[PDB]
């Protein structure tokens, strides 16, 4: 990514302020979410599929 | 755009004193002024209708820098534009931005009441930079060329 | 009206648009008022109208 819009602000200036503001809160609680979400899902069959390599051996 | 490609023009600029100058903005020992913008005053006693066009022939947009002198006193209008009141415009086919100056004070910075509004345009190919002022004009000296790229600015202070 | 606390101010005024112009002279004298309020930062101008409403 290369040139994107403004995240941080020395002023207080109103309605277009707020909503830069939110769309970059709400990308950034979306992607918070997915990264979570997918650590979890990977780590659960990380687990399993160790335990099924074991058992395959057995 | 990445880029600060200035493209110097002649502009015609008839019956009035050019390249004006201040303290403020000292280049060397003596005065100087902002090198991409061109301060016009009176010549002897009269400000004329400044009417000047600038084509775009070229195969890409044209950005220019123009602006407007706002003077501390009605005084100071009258010595530098003779007229108690100027106006500043630019035009194009499709757009055009119109401003009249106005005479007022504010708190002094580097020793100045005085201030300049900044403006810019842009000019596609096939079109045409109008300029029209009885006053208060800082006109451009030419164009930047404009860009579409990957470029970008960022706030740091790291080396 | 300096600033010299440790926070910021915020400050609220107006700018009244009579109906006749014999409102505006019997108020402010002047055919034509005008108010700026300004900081080192930042200025704002504004031109009242007179007009019926
Ligand atoms: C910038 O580039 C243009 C290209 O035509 C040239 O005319 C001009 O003199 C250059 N200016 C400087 C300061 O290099
Ligand atoms: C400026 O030049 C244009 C050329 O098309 C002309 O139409 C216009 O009348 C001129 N300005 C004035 C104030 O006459």
């Amino acid at each position: 990514k290369f040139h994107q819009i403004e995240k941080e602000f020395s002023e207080v200036e109103g309605r277009i302020q707020d909503l830069e503001k939110y769309v970059e809160d709400t990308k950034i609680d979306l992607w918070s979410y997915n990264a979570e979400l997918l650590v979890a899902l990977e780590n659960q069959h990380t687990i399993d599929l160790t335990d099924s390599e074991m058992n395959k051996l057995f | 755009s990445g880029t600060l490609e200035f493209i110097t023009e002649g502009f015609t600029w008839t019956g009035v004193t050019q390249n004006g100058g201040s303290n403020a903005c000292k280049r060397g020992p003596g005065s100087g002024f902002f090198s991409r913008l061109n301060w016009l005053t009176k010549s002897g006693s009269t400000y004329p209708v400044l009417n000047v066009t600038m084509p775009n022939n070229d195969n890409f947009d044209k950005l220019y820098i123009w602006g407007v002198h706002h003077p501390s006193t009605n005084q100071e209008q009258t010595s530098l534009y003779v007229q108690a009141s100027g106006r500043v415009t630019v035009s194009t086919r499709r757009s055009q931005q119109t401003i009249i100056p106005n005479i007022e004070s504010r708190p002094w910075v580097r020793g100045l009441s005085s201030r300049i509004s900044i403006y810019w345009t842009i000019v596609k190919p096939g079109d045409v930079l109008v300029i029209n002022s009885n006053g208060n004009l800082i006109a451009p000296r030419g164009y930047f060329k404009m860009r579409t790229g990957k470029s970008s600015i960022m706030r740091s202070d790291a080396p």
